């Protein structure tokens, strides 16, 4: 485990800041467009009421 | 990340859709406003002219 642990994980984290480069942006891109959803919801709510 | 545009462009369509019929009641409240504060205007003005007239006869 400890040869797979070493193996394994030094090619998740390659894998990981490999794909954390590209994805943290596309995340930012994707979470800050969900914000937008909650917020043009709650004046959706307001103008309907 | 093409998807979520395509969800939210859909709510700011709602929001204005809401914003246009809103206006659109308040505009129509408007009118009638001011329909009717002419016509009170016009009862008072005979009012007061009454309330005078009756003095000045007696």
């Amino acid at each position: 485990g400890r040869t797979s642990m070493k193996i394994q994980f030094k090619t998740a984290m390659p894998p990981t800041e490999v794909l954390l480069e590209s994805i943290q942006s596309k995340v930012e891109s994707i979470e800050q467009l969900q914000r937008k959803l909650q917020h043009v919801q709650p004046l959706e709510q307001q103008n309907n009421e | 990340d093409s998807y979520l545009k395509h969800q939210e462009i859909v709510l700011d369509t709602l929001l204005p859709q809401t914003v246009s019929n809103q206006w659109r009641i308040n505009n129509d409240y408007i009118r009638q406003t001011c329909t009717i504060v002419e016509e009170m205007n016009i009862q008072q003005r005979k009012q007061i002219n009454d309330l005078e007239i009756y003095r000045k006869r007696l």
